[PDB]
């Protein structure tokens, strides 16, 4: 079955004013991936919009002329294939082609498929012990970081880097003999250890990438990195003026934490999503940014879930989608001849009754957005150029600590 | 006998797990689950072009329908996986089909609102679909008149949409534009002849 749980909208202004819509604005409903809008605000509030995950690489010469490497981690939530390929290029620029002993500490996260299926839509792996985390990081280092580079994929990445004016070598390699976990408590460096820092892209771009893709891996790891559920609730009380009556979170993504038969979802009231949006926008404006720097733009962001959100929203809506078995959701803003308006639309679905519910819900949401645009005198196209959202940029090149 | 694990893997984009389960060779890939779903439908719904191409290499049936009456092509279009739609059309998927919902929208209609390229690929198979109405007597021109743009209107006018068609309530596209308060499409239609 498909139906409207709740709809809200509010004009974007200096003040959070009149709200109109449908249904109970103060009833909690499953959010699906519009949860990421909230995760996005929380990350920006705690870390700062332009924050950079600064992974430190401790390189010590061995007698054979290779390097030992200790990775001091920054918990970088987009560290996988692409950032690995870039690091390999970078190592070769510094004349490092061979690593003897590669150690890493408790903060080094590496999931090769961070920006790819099935990590985008999958249940994010949750490591209960540090051991379990270490063994999975070993697995990735051993099987992916150290193996023959995928020539076609490296080349696609480099084509993008080149559009982004970031240099990468045509054909770099790395060899790694030994890989093991070494806690930060126990790492101390040799007299001849030189150490260098890899800054990932600014947080706003990591967020733009996450929101474009609906990346569960990135959203869920941000949530843990920020302190998990306890830290989240304090954030919701202080920033959103919201307690369990308004909002309950289990993860950063909005993904199902339970079973197919017995789902558990992040829930909030439609009001809470409007607050989030207003506060996220104010935050970004205070630093000279816009909502389009972290959320997708209809039609204009090709590599996003709203690439094909047609209708009069094309080029005139900034939004995040959401999809779980029990819900289809959308949140963001529309730009119209009467100004910009925040909105949140929450629909119920039942995939267990029919998978056709997702498609039906999708076109209902689109038509609802079009209707809201119609009633505000039609679309006004947004000033925006497609952000190419790479996990590194021109300040990601290796520099001395 | 269908496979839950395979259907979920197809929907979610785990190509490695799909190939792994299909390699053991237990699974009939045309077996439909308790709601009529196939691995191909799940792959299309989830926008996973890699898994579609792999399943098409096994020569699955394109025209099976789930309980909602939808083929894999329909799952692709309705869920904005237009890269998958193109692959399925090139593979011989029937484009003269209905997508789910109360209205009986044609596949062409749903594509015309959302992706111009796939709308053209459909018409390239059957030009008359431009003017094929749904169950309420409405075509693409009616949908985009409500919820679309002047650019949409002229795209359809250029493909031969008929301005003067009436729906089952006796409304033209121009009438539904006005009823929807879409001043932009109303203007575009009411200047046209």
């Amino acid at each position: 079955m498909v139906y409207v749980n709740s709809v809200c909208h509010m004009k974007a202004a200096a003040t959070a004013g009149k709200v109109e819509g449908e249904g109970d604005m103060q009833k909690k409903f499953p959010l699906a991936a519009i949860s990421k809008v909230i995760t996005t605000l929380w990350a920006i509030e705690k870390l700062g919009v332009d924050y950079r995950h600064k992974t430190v690489l401790h390189l010590t010469p061995t007698a054979n002329g290779s390097m030992d490497l200790h990775v001091e981690g920054s918990r970088d939530p987009i560290f996988g294939r692409n950032l690995s390929y870039f690091l390999i290029s970078e190592l070769n620029r510094m004349k490092v082609t061979k690593i003897e002993n590669l150690t890493f500490d408790e903060n080094f996260l590496l999931d090769w498929l961070a920006e790819e299926s099935p990590r985008i839509g999958g249940v994010t792996p949750r490591y209960e012990t540090i051991e379990q985390q270490a063994e999975a990081v070993i697995k990735n280092l051993k099987e992916s970081f150290s193996t023959a580079i995928n020539r076609a994929m490296y080349s696609k990445l480099r084509e993008r880097a080149t559009k982004a004016k970031v240099f990468m070598l045509e054909k770099p390699t790395i060899e790694v003999r030994n890989i093991s976990f070494l806690p930060k408590n126990n790492y101390k460096k040799d007299k001849y250890t030189g150490s260098v820092v890899l800054q990932s892209a600014p947080l706003r771009t990591i967020l733009k990438r996450m929101n474009n893709q609906s990346n569960n891996y990135i959203a869920d790891n941000l949530y843990w990195n920020l302190g998990g559920t306890a830290a989240f609730n304090a954030f919701a009380a202080a920033t959103l003026k919201a307690d369990q009556n308004q909002i309950v979170f289990h993860n950063g993504s909005g993904n199902n934490e339970g079973t197919t038969a017995k789902p558990i979802y992040n829930e909030a009231t439609c009001e809470t999503m409007i607050k989030t949006l207003y506060t996220l926008n104010k935050s970004l404006e205070a630093k000279g940014y816009k909502l389009s720097d972290v959320l997708s733009v209809a039609n204009k962001d090709s590599d996003s879930t709203i690439d094909n959100f047609g209708g009069n929203a094309a080029g005139s809506m900034i939004a995040k989608t959401g999809t779980v078995n029990k819900a289809k959701t959308l949140a963001g803003s529309i730009s119209t001849k009467e100004g910009e308006f925040y909105f949140a639309i929450l629909l119920h679905t039942d995939m267990d009754q029919s998978s056709s519910d997702r498609g039906v819900a999708s076109q209902m949401i689109k038509n609802k957005i079009s209707q809201l645009i119609n009633k505000r005198s039609g679309p006004k196209e947004i000033q925006y150029t497609e952000i190419l959202a790479l996990p590194f940029d021109q300040n990601s090149y290796l520099t001395e600590a | 006998k269908s496979s839950k694990a395979l259907n979920e893997a197809a929907e979610q984009g785990d190509l490695a797990k799909v190939k792994n389960l299909v390699q053991k060779n237990k699974i009939d890939l045309n077996a439909q689950d308790e709601t009529g779903m196939t691995p191909l439908m799940n792959a299309a719904m989830g926008g996973n072009l890699d898994i579609v191409k792999f399943l098409l290499s096994k020569k699955v049936n394109l025209e099976l329908k789930n309980n909602g009456g939808e083929t894999a092509l329909a799952f692709a279009v309705t869920n904005d996986a237009y890269d998958v739609a193109e692959e399925l059309i090139k593979a011989g998927a029937n484009v003269d089909i209905i997508v789910a919902g109360d209205e009986g929208d044609t596949l062409f209609m749903r594509a015309a609102q959302n992706n111009k390229k796939t709308a053209e690929s459909i018409l390239a198979k059957n030009k008359s679909l431009i003017n094929k109405a749904n169950t309420l007597g409405e075509t693409a021109l009616f949908a985009v008149a409500r919820y679309g743009t002047p650019a949409d209107i002229d795209f359809l006018i250029k493909k031969g949409a008929d301005l003067k068609l009436k729906n089952k309530k006796g409304q033209t596209a121009l009438d539904v534009a006005k009823e929807a308060s879409n001043q932009d499409t109303a203007k575009a239609l009411s200047k046209k002849k």
